[PDB]
């Protein structure tokens, strides 16, 4: 349960400014690390976020068009590995490509979604000798995925505490006539809010009802009463005014984040290369 | 120094789920799909997913971190 | 790493167990699958009757678990003829059997293996459930699971029958099969089949009904079995009082909806009459 989770106890941060400060600090314990062992080469935090979201967005298109389909709550527990395996390491010290795959394995493994290693190498858009190669990296950095989650792997993603949200609402708010045609929309904005670091700094309750009332504002349906009413936070303004808070900060996450772009990403990955082959 | 039963007291950080027996009375679970004959015979009832995904809904919604 | 090893405690097909100076460790496709399985639930559960990992650590797919080490557990207790188990001593394993069952069942957390030997003991008498290895979690209906697990003596009949979807009554099964391992000091329904299991079962508590089971016909492997009358179960112990077969009948129930949860079990008059269970300084030590 995520209220007692590791998730909660360790991988839910106060603010943006956090994230920020210990991506910077891995980027500058790698240049340490480098100058130590013996220029334009090192790449900015900047640039390794950018680089960290373009392969976010190539694990899940990986994710998507596996076969077997990978079940929705595998492919978050991946994506929650990588996040979490770069808020703390450098994408010069170990590549995303590897570190991707080594992600979505070890939440297939996690999630209790069998599937054999032969099988999910073969889903790698490669000639065969390339999904050997990639098997043996997967093998080796294993481990170290393990060790820089913590030895924590039960990821709370906010898919179920939608689907029950949607439960309560069809239970509890007949002012809502019909709460599913607030899922899709609101499943969209879900995955604007994995794009961003919301899974980092917000419960997965959090982020399923802010999703639900995006929606529901995007459709003109106004809910205030079921969070005050229905919620029970009537009795408790204090809690209703953070609720909001939270809800608000995390629709200006969705809108201040940026896609990146194709050519610097083009650029960074020439870099990430250089930098690999040099080290 | 006998034993006295005490419910465990956690905090979830949100909304009083209802009761896992009362939510058949309280029509949770009609908006849940009902549970096979093999399920009922294997001991799996829609209460226990339903109560799952409550709880769950509920869980750390007022907390911050 | 930080531990030099110091002796060897035991064996299974998945991991051997040996203890290090003090601590037990448990040693193409990667990671264990089971071993992942301990480390990602067991990090996710803190209860003084859910056994608790240290520490992990390996090289490459190869990886190795710390957890405390354990005195004794529940199998030489039941097995050593030197110690007498009192009803207050039975009461007190029982007791912390359900509670941290507990605990894990309000995690939705099955733990699939229950046995007297999976029930550890520390020198301060704590009972601690372990080998979460075949631990899965329970109350998604997309998620099968094999029937297979737990070992046949143990094994509940829906599980017998080839239940793929089940609840928390595998467990308390296990529990009552346990309780009367404690009782006879020998096990209960020690089937070496599962045809055998199901024999036994059906014949030491009769064959169930269409009333006491309803969709019994709907599992998958059912198999239609002759009637038997079933021994009273105060024959089979005659020294447990009304309360204990109070608790073993709700714990043996055929429908596993209608078997005693573990929370229900906690509730039931036998744990708050007296005697109250033995504190575990004063449990029995082998
Ligand atoms: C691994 C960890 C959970 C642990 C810690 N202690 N411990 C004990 N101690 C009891 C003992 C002590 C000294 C001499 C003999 C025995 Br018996 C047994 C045990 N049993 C293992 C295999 O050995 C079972 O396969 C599954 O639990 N696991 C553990």
């Amino acid at each position: 349960m995520y209220h007692n989770s590791s998730q909660k106890r360790h991988w839910t941060f106060s603010s943006e400014e956090q994230l920020a400060r210990l991506r910077a600090d891995a980027n500058r314990k790698f240049r340490c690390k480098a100058v130590a062992n013996g220029d334009p080469v090192f790449l900015e935090p900047h640039e390794e976020m950018t680089l960290c979201k373009y392969y976010e967005k190539r694990l899940l298109e990986f994710c998507s068009v596996f076969k077997p389909a990978m079940p929705r709550s595998v492919v978050g527990t991946a994506c929650m590995y990588f996040k979490r395996f770069y808020l703390n390491n450098s994408v010069m010290e170990y590549h995303p490509r590897i570190i991707m795959l080594t992600c979505a394995f070890l939440a297939c493994k996690v999630d209790e979604f069998n599937v054999s290693s032969p099988q999910f190498v073969g889903n790698l858009r490669e000639s065969p000798l390339g999904q050997e190669k990639a098997l043996e990296q997967i093998l080796e950095y294993e481990l170290l995925l393990i060790q820089q989650l913590n030895f924590h792997l039960i990821v709370h993603n906010p898919y179920r505490p939608f689907e029950g949200f949607l439960i309560d609402l069809k239970t509890r708010y007949p002012i809502l006539e019909n709460p599913e045609i607030l899922r899709k929309t609101a499943d969209d904005f879900l995955n604007r809010i994995a794009l961003t670091d919301a899974y980092l700094l917000y419960t997965p309750s959090q982020i399923a009802l802010t999703a639900i009332l995006s929606s529901a504002s995007r459709a003109g349906i106004t809910m205030e009463s079921y969070l005050s009413e229905s919620l029970m936070l009537k009795e408790n303004r204090t809690c209703l005014s953070q609720l909001l808070d939270i809800m608000k900060s995390m629709r200006n996450l969705v809108k201040k984040y940026e896609p990146p772009r194709s050519e610097e990403v083009a650029v960074l990955k020439q870099k990430l290369e250089r930098c690999h082959s040099a080290e | 120094a006998l034993y006295e039963y005490q419910p465990l007291q956690i905090e979830t950080y949100g909304p009083h789920v209802p009761e896992l027996e009362m939510l058949g009375r309280l029509g949770y679970l009609n908006h849940v799909r009902a549970a096979s004959p093999q399920d009922l015979a294997g001991g799996y009832t829609s209460s226990l997913a339903c109560h799952r995904a409550l709880q769950d809904a509920f869980s750390g919604l007022f907390w911050q971190p | 790493k930080r531990y030099e090893k110091l002796d060897f405690l035991g064996e299974g097909q998945f991991a051997t167990v040996y203890k290090a100076r003090i601590v037990a460790i448990k040693k193409k496709d990667g990671i264990n699958r089971t071993a992942l399985r301990e480390i990602k639930l067991l990090q996710e559960l803190s209860h003084p009757n859910i056994i608790g990992l240290l520490d992990a650590f390996g090289h490459k797919s190869n990886i190795s678990l710390v957890f405390d080490f354990m005195e004794t557990d529940l199998e030489v207790i039941i097995k050593d003829n030197s110690l007498v188990l009192t009803p207050s001593h039975i009461k007190a394993y029982m007791l912390m059997t359900l509670q941290g069952l507990e605990y894990l069942h309000q995690h939705w957390i099955l733990h699939r293996d229950l046995k007297p030997n999976n029930l550890l003991l520390d020198e301060n008498g704590v009972l601690k459930l372990a080998d979460f290895g075949l631990a899965k979690s329970f109350g998604s209906p997309n998620r099968a699971y094999t029937h297979q697990v737990v070992t046949r003596w143990y094994r509940a009949p829906e599980l017998l029958f080839g239940a793929r979807m089940y609840g928390v009554g595998v467990d308390m099964w296990a529990v009552g099969c346990i309780l009367a391992e404690l009782l006879l000091r020998v096990p209960f329904l020690p089937g070496d089949s599962d045809l055998d299991q199901l024999t036994r079962i059906f014949e030491t508590l009769g064959t169930p009904t269409e009333e006491q089971w309803p969709d019994m016909c709907s599992l998958p492997d059912y198999v239609t079995f002759k009637s038997f009358p079933g021994i009273p179960l105060h024959h089979i112990f005659s020294a447990a009082g009304d309360d204990l077969l109070d608790l073993i009948q709700g714990l043996f129930l055929f429908n596993p909806c209608a078997r005693i949860t573990a929370t229900q079990a906690l509730k039931m008059k036998y744990f708050s009459n007296r005697p109250g269970p033995t504190p575990g300084c004063q449990l029995p030590r082998p």
